């Protein structure tokens, strides 16, 4: 699920010039903005308790 | 004089007049960035350039291929202000015309079998402001320039401080701007290495023979042959003459001394010596010698012959044999000696020993190896010896040729090792590592292509993998590329970089000289605990080009430096300064800029050197300096003379008066501490200036400066309307300039940001005059202070070692008063329990603390708020949370329980009290909007429809002032075009053709204006209605801003411009300080125990000299009181400009009366005065203006203590200084902690003011405390304070309960510690 959103919000990005909104994403996914919301937040990678 | 400067015209004491004036000081930013991103048709800059050395993507196969064409920037969807506002980089989109272009496998390679063109979005590149910053991530940043080592060769020895003895070692060092490195060295035994990237030593003729060498060929490049013959069954020596200048030598003639001047015998000249076999002994051959016959190698190259050689020569019936030269003073055998020690003997052997130093432990193959080396040096993809690295390089080996090359070959090489063997020999010289000849400026045009670069391979690899697929029938060239390692690279360096430094802006002097700030750090430059004393130097070469006075006092002395006031930057990157032409023995107009490298040669006077009227010298030997040595030259071979006196300082140094008389560390103090003051509440012009304030403040951006000229048609304290002359407006324009000047805005430093009008309604204004000042800003100079009347005295001891002694009349008169505006950030996330929500309904918190907030839960704009006060109310739910036994009884006895949600809202600090002056709320799409957000929402679209509703009404009364004088060209009676109302003329009915078409021509111009109207309003209400990109997770933010009012106090930090800084130990009542016979009192106390010894005498002199100031503006004060008559007033002023023999000339007869009035005026607070530096005002001039203002000569008074009336026993100096209030502000200074916060893993309290922490007690304190024997206090500190978590609670109770006893036990960092030792496999434990 996150690297075809990635992939979509791709080529949308290349196709209109600007990061895609996530009503948009949402749009061309067929699925719930919601879900969308969940995805994107899901978890980045932890931050190092050591970067300076 | 322009309208700006003759409101206030300052006394110039200069004497030598300037013949270049100062380049503008954001020059080093703009034109890079302008380098960086305007279109290059030639192909050597910027976008353009990268472009070009990536493409074309060719595919391995050969199918396809990637082309560009053409970039583009697109228009910013935000311009600078909003995008400060709300949050988000100011960039621009870059857009690239790409050709996919497919080939046909059938035809022949080559054949266009197809073509694609397409637009592609490659990123977002961000801008530079038109002040020379970048807004990344709604922030000022300044990219500062770098220091590095220009590519190219550099020799250099280790000046016999390595091996035993001395021997000094040579070795040469090859580096370009993207490889691999190169170094050749010699060893005390005399033989020539080889490094790649600094690994194993090799022979070093390895890569000889790699190109293809043979060890004959290599013995002919390396050495000159000496050739014998059998002539007539004799030795034949073919003799060059310059080699003879131990035996018995031929031509009987003209026989030489035997066995014990030359060139008598030389002259004649015979081409016939003999000499002994013996000779032949110790030479080594210089070929190889084979015999048919026997088919074998008699003899072989780089080998001693011997007897037993030569009768084998002489069966074989050669009789020629030449052999190598070989001295101890000129020339050596080192590459003689260095093919004995190597083992190769054929390329492949080489390659192989080059593969396994680069590569050990893997199997080396021949084709693996050839790909290494040719990739190493010698491909265009991995080694880049750029432009400037290839003119360095050729300029080094002097050769002339491949200008555009960009990779090594066999002649650079072997030109390397020739010129380090000659260095070795003795001819030629090492390089200075240090000589800014050899050191280059790389600005933010270079690495933003830099990174670019980087950026565009990230692509270009994936792109070659993709088309080497095949199927490429229904790809597009914007289906090809990835636009997002692009904007990683940009962002990257933009956001993270060492370099990209947040923006310094307590004063415009900061902001120019963090603009004009050199680093040798960052990457690719220098770390600072592996640079040495000698690059922290002052070269000779930084004459001109870096200042030798400004540079951070620290562990980053020499590291980083300041741009000279007229040094430039050529187009290779090297630092050049300018100088007069000196023709003739006449010092003329024309100005050339040097380079360090062209400095060197000529003879350059100074700006001190006397001139006559014809444009000479009048000394016979003039001061000046050659080859970085100053000395007496004769007038006729001076070439050049330096182009002003403060052309070797840079503009912080060039802002200290009397500088010359100051020691350079406190002038170091000085330039460092004018960076560091806080704008006041007014601003006021430095009585004793320089005559740079009006550059620096006009240059820095801070100021509204006019772009057109005109009569100012509106004023107010936000808006500057001004109409352009007729002479100067474009056809078919408004005619009408708008300045919206910013009010009370936040800085970097939480300092206050305004601007305030300086003209008058109806006043002329031309191009380049200042209409706003902003901080730090008089009338157009600078103005970082206020003038203090200074007394040098001791005062009681409040003035011991530097404190300072500040009279209650200052604090009274706000004359050091600060505004400083702070950001305060609520922010209502989304969490697992629940939304966070902004209410007013706060648990536990009665109606006294709603008072200031409104409906929404945010306060009201204008609320005076203190400590503790709640400025936007937040609740979060909250879980279950366990009551304990003995809290349910109570909630039994009374029933009151509300624990629903818990209290996060924004409070005050502790000890700031202020003003709430904006607020902000930005709210994430698809989120209800509250009430206070739509109240923002609406006051900002009426006031952008407001002021565009202005501008259209400004605008078209300029306009149709325009249309009525063009219809004045032929002149009628407007009342009967007024007789019809105004809308009524679109309802006019015309028959006639003529007037027909106009009426339909104006009908038409009113519906276009009606439209851009429309669509301008309705693109601003786009702008302002979308919602926020908030954060992942983020509901709603709302940002407060509070001015805070900080008025001067014990404990502030006050300097001047000399480095005399202090701390105010008292402010003191006005009936206690000191008082002149006139009753005035001083205002500040200065000891004099802090000048002698730190020798800055300019404040001395600057005392004096605003004394004397001070006097004159006090005489023109009584002169305008008494409503004296104007020629009295002119007089005046003609004789105080008049004083000295100096380079101004003001004509006061040229001023008309309402000038000669304002320009009194202006003087009415003191007469501001130029001394620049090193042409400054002489002790006489001084006196002279003394006098003229009827003080003391010596301008010391007799002052009267108020505490008893009694005088001191001796004079005092008394006068003016400029000090300024330095940030280092005991409001922000001061903490204190009894127990607060503590860390996750340590367990210990946290550090800093912003986390409530603690201080430190380090080691030393540690062993002070053993030192003493205090065995308690070091106990309490290690444990009950620090890390023992039941102790510390067992103290506060203790404390509590009154007992002051502990209970002390085990630091919980011990237990990490063993913990850690443990994980570490090893058992540590503890033993009863």
């Amino acid at each position: 699920t996150i690297n075809k959103l990635n992939r979509i919000s791709r080529q949308m990005l290349q196709e209109m010039g600007r990061e895609p909104l996530p009503e948009e994403l949402a749009e061309r996914m067929q699925m719930p903005e919601d879900k969308i919301r969940k995805v994107l937040k899901i978890a980045k990678e932890p931050i190092s308790m050591e970067t300076p | 004089y322009s309208y700006t400067e003759k409101k206030r015209i300052r006394k110039d004491f200069g004497t030598r007049p300037q013949v270049l004036d100062i380049p503008y000081l954001l020059s080093i930013q703009l034109d890079s960035f302008e380098k960086f991103i305007e279109q290059d048709p030639e192909g050597q800059y910027g976008l353009e350039a990268a472009f070009r050395s990536v493409f074309p993507i060719q595919s391995y196969n050969g199918n396809s291929e990637l082309q560009y064409v053409s970039y583009r920037l697109g228009e910013p969807v935000f311009d600078v202000k909003e995008c400060q506002i709300r949050g988000v980089t100011y960039s621009k989109p870059l857009r690239v015309k790409l050709r996919l272009v497919i080939f046909d496998k059938d035809a022949p390679a080559g054949t266009v079998k197809d073509i694609k063109e397409q637009e592609v979005y490659m990123g977002e590149i961000p801008l530079m402001t038109e002040n020379g910053t970048f807004v990344i991530n709604g922030t000022e940043r300044v990219i500062v320039s770098q220091l590095h080592r220009s590519p190219g060769v550099f020799f250099d020895s280790d000046k016999g401080k390595t091996h035993s003895s001395g021997k000094v070692l040579y070795n040469a060092r090859i580096i370009p701007y993207r490889g691999s490195w190169l170094d050749f060295e010699f060893d005390p035994k005399d033989n020539l290495y080889v490094r790649i990237d600094r690994r194993r030593k090799l022979p070093a003729s390895i890569i000889l023979r790699v190109l293809g060498k043979t060890s004959a060929e290599i013995l002919d490049i390396f050495f000159e042959k000496v050739n014998f013959e059998v002539k007539d069954q004799t030795l034949m020596m073919e003799l060059v003459p310059e080699r003879l200048r131990t035996f018995d030598i031929e031509a009987d003639g003209k026989v030489y001394v035997e066995k014990g001047h030359i060139r008598q015998l030389e002259k004649d000249g015979v081409n016939f010596i003999e000499v002994p076999v013996e000779y032949i002994v110790g030479k080594v051959s210089a070929k190889d010698y084979v015999n048919e016959a026997t088919g074998e190698l008699i003899i072989t190259a780089n080998q001693e012959i011997s007897l037993e050689a030569l009768a084998n020569l002489s069966q074989a019936g050669y009789k020629k044999l030449e052999v190598l030269f070989t001295n101890d003073l000129d020339h050596g055998p080192f590459m003689s000696e260095t093919l004995r020690v190597d083992s190769t003997t054929d390329r492949i052997s080489a390659l192989v020993e080059i593969y396994r130093m680069m590569r050990p432990g893997e199997p080396p193959t021949k084709e693996a190896a050839e790909s290494l080396f040719e990739s190493l040096f010698f491909s265009a993809e991995r080694y880049d010896l750029s432009t400037v690295g290839r003119m360095k390089f050729n300029s080094s080996i002097g050769r002339e040729d491949a200008e555009e090359q960009g990779t090594l070959d066999e002649v650079d090489i072997i030109e390397v090792m020739k010129k380090l063997i000659s260095i070795r020999n003795g001819k030629g010289e090492v390089d200075d590592i240090d000589h800014l000849g050899n050191r280059r400026i790389r600005s933010v045009g270079e690495m933003a292509e830099n990174q670019f670069r980087v950026g565009l391979v990230r692509v270009e690899r994936a792109v070659k993998e993709r088309l080497s697929l095949g199927d490429l029938d229904n790809v597009m060239p914007q289906d090809l590329i990835n636009a997002k390692p692009i904007s990683a690279a940009v962002k990257e360096f933009f956001g993270s970089s060492q370099l990209s430094q947040f923006m310094d802006q307590n004063n415009p002097l900061s902001e120019v000289t963090h603009k004009r700030r050199i680093s040798a750090l960052g990457p690719g430059g220098l770390t600072r605990e592996r640079a040495g004393f000698e690059v922290r130097d002052v070269h000779v070469t930084h004459y001109g080009r870096l200042c030798p006075i400004e540079t951070p006092e620290g562990p980053n002395i020499g590291l980083i430096n300041s741009l000279s006031a007229f040094a430039r930057c050529n187009e290779y990157g090297f630092l050049e300064t300018p100088y007069r032409r000196v023709v003739n023995g006449v010092v003329t107009d024309e100005v050339d800029y040097l380079s360090a490298i062209e400095e060197g040669q000529f003879v350059i006077a100074q700006a001190n050197a006397k001139l006559t009227e014809e444009g000479g010298f009048a000394d016979e030997l003039v001061t000046a300096r050659q080859k970085g040595e100053s000395g007496l030259h004769p007038r006729e071979h001076v070439d050049y003379m330096d182009v002003a006196t403060n052309q070797v300082v840079s503009i912080a140094a060039s802002l200290i008066p009397f500088l010359e008389h100051d020691d350079a560390n406190r002038a170091l103090m000085g330039a460092n501490m004018q960076r560091q003051a806080v704008p006041t509440l007014r601003s006021e012009k430095p009585l004793v200036g320089t005559g740079i304030e009006r550059n620096v403040a006009v240059d820095s951006g801070v100021t509204a400066v006019a772009k057109r000229g005109g009569v100012i048609q509106s004023v107010d304290a936000s808006r500057i309307v001004v109409k352009v002359n007729e002479e100067e407006l474009i056809p078919g324009e408004a005619g009408i300039d708008i300045y919206n000047l910013t009010k009370y805005t936040r800085s970097n430093q939480n300092t206050c940001i305004n601007q305030r009008p300086c003209v008058m309604p109806g006043e002329p204004v031309a191009r380049g005059d200042v209409l706003a000042d902003g901080p730090s800003t008089d009338l157009g100079e600078l103005a970082l202070g206020q003038n203090m009347r200074i007394a040098f005295m001791p005062w009681n001891g409040y003035n011991f070692e530097d404190s300072i002694l500040v009279s209650e009349r200052v604090v009274q008169d706000d004359r050091f008063t600060t505004i400083h505006i702070q950001e305060l950030s609520c922010v209502a996330r989304d969490t697992k329990l629940g939304a966070e929500e902004i209410t007013a309904d706060i648990p536990n918190v009665g109606e006294a603390a709603l008072s200031k907030l409104d409906e929404s839960g945010i306060v009201y704009i204008g609320a005076e708020v203190k400590g503790g006060d709640i400025l936007v109310g937040k609740v979060t739910p909250k879980g279950e949370t366990q009551l304990t036994p003995e809290e349910k009884l109570l909630r039994a006895i009374f029933g009151e329980k509300a624990s629903d949600v818990k209290d996060t809202s924004l409070r005050v600090p502790n000890s700031v009290a202020g003003t709430v002056i904006d607020v902000q709320v930005f709210t994430r799409d698809g989120v209800e909007k509250d009430k206070r957000a739509l109240e923002i929402e609406q006051m900002q679209l009426k006031e952008a429809k407001k002021d565009l509703t202005e501008e259209f009404q400004i605008l078209e009364g300029g306009l149709l002032a325009r249309v009525r004088s063009v219809l004045l060209a032929g002149g009628y009676t407007e009342a009967k075009l007024s007789s019809i109302e105004r809308k009524k003329w679109l309802e006019q009915t015309l028959e006639n053709e003529e007037l027909q078409n106009q009426l339909e021509q104006l009908a038409e111009q009113y519906d276009e204006l009606k439209a851009d109207f429309d669509k301008k309003f309705e693109a601003k209400r786009r702008k302002i209605t979308q919602g926020d990109d908030l954060a992942p997770g983020v509901l709603k933010i709302v940002k407060v801003y509070l001015a805070v009012k900080r008025r001067i106090q014990p404990g502030d930090k006050m300097a001047g411009r000399h480095g005399n800084k202090g701390v105010i130990s008292k402010i003191n009542p006005v009936e206690d300080m000191p008082y002149d016979e006139n009753g005035q009192p001083v205002d500040i106390v200065l000891n004099p125990l802090g000048v002698p010894s730190r020798m800055n005498i300019g404040q001395i002199l600057e005392v004096h000299l605003g004394l004397a100031a001070k006097g004159i503006g006090d005489k023109i004060n009584q002169m305008i009181k008494e409503q004296q008559e104007l020629a009295k007033l002119r007089e005046f002023l003609q004789k105080v400009y008049d004083l000295g023999d100096t380079r101004q000339r003001v004509d006061i007869s040229e001023l008309s009366d309402e000038d000669v009035r304002t320009l009194a005026h202006n003087l009415r607070a003191g007469l501001p005065v130029a001394t620049p530096v090193f042409d400054g005002a002489p002790e006489s001039s001084i006196k002279a203006m003394l006098e003229l203002a009827d003080l003391p000569a010596s301008g010391q008074l007799t002052l009267f203590d108020g505490r008893t009336g009694d005088a001191f026993e001796r004079p005092v100096t008394v006068g003016y200084m400029y000090m300024l209030k330095l940030n280092h502000l005991v409001d922000d200074k001061m903490h204190a902690r009894s127990t607060g916060s503590y860390s996750l893993v340590t367990q210990q309290p946290l550090g800093g003011k912003a986390q409530f922490g603690g201080q430190r007690f380090g080691e030393m304190e540690v062993w002070a405390l053993e030192a003493y024997g205090a065995a308690y206090t070091l106990q309490e500190m290690l444990t009950v304070k620090s890390d023992d978590v039941n102790g510390r609670t067992k103290m506060y109770k203790n404390i509590v309960d009154g007992n002051h006893a502990m209970e002390p036990g085990m630091p919980e960092s011990f237990n990490v510690l063993l913990k850690e030792i443990r994980s570490l496999g090893i058992n540590i434990e503890l033993e009863d």
